[PDB]
């Protein structure tokens, strides 16, 4: 980006920041687990049981 | 009223729409399992559009 | 001749500090009663009466 | 080990998907016939996207 702006040729340029971005360990926050308004539901057919 | 853990009141998304000029098709698998008794009356299509 | 109704969110009840009320997954927001939701974060659309 | 035709892994596919800015539901027909045993360590989900 920058690190100095004097005068357009005065100048100097360092680099940006390393920024990795990737998924979490063992695909934590992928799935909600423990947010009660939305559950998921492991059930049989006849399905009243969550 | 029973005490074991139920769902009082269920959402139903569409499993298989269908999308043209004239109508809308929507197609819902209302899956009223064992023990559990539901009054038509109470059932209503929730729309969300512009 | 109260005026101050609209004006709440969130109803949080806790039995013994460990046991919600209703519980047993009665509500569509089991854990709380969520009173007033902006439409913005309506996504799911769970609001009444327009 | 019986000598019958059985598989060993079954790919299923979900019965009713719901996408909106928020979430993403999927469900799922676990069908476990007769004569047949499944450990539910064995399961994953297997995500594809971009």
């Amino acid at each position: 980006h920058f690190a100095d702006f004097v005068d357009d040729r005065r100048a100097t340029a360092a680099g940006n920041r390393p920024n990795y971005i990737g998924f979490r360990d063992n695909f934590i926050g992928m799935m909600y687990y423990n947010s009660g308004s939305n559950t998921g539901s492991f059930s049989s057919q006849t399905q009243q049981l969550n | 009223t029973t005490d074991r853990s139920q769902k009082l009141q269920l959402r139903v998304v569409p499993i298989q729409t269908e999308d043209n000029v004239n109508y809308y098709k929507a197609r819902f698998t209302l899956n009223v399992g064992d023990n559990r008794l539901v009054d038509l009356g109470s059932s209503y299509f929730d729309i969300k559009g512009t | 001749t109260f005026y101050l109704s609209h004006t709440f969110q969130r109803c949080s009840i806790q039995w013994d500090s460990s046991v919600p009320w209703p519980g047993n997954d009665r509500m569509l927001t089991p854990n709380w009663f969520e009173i007033k939701r902006p439409i913005n974060q309506d996504a799911e659309g769970n609001d009444t009466m327009q």
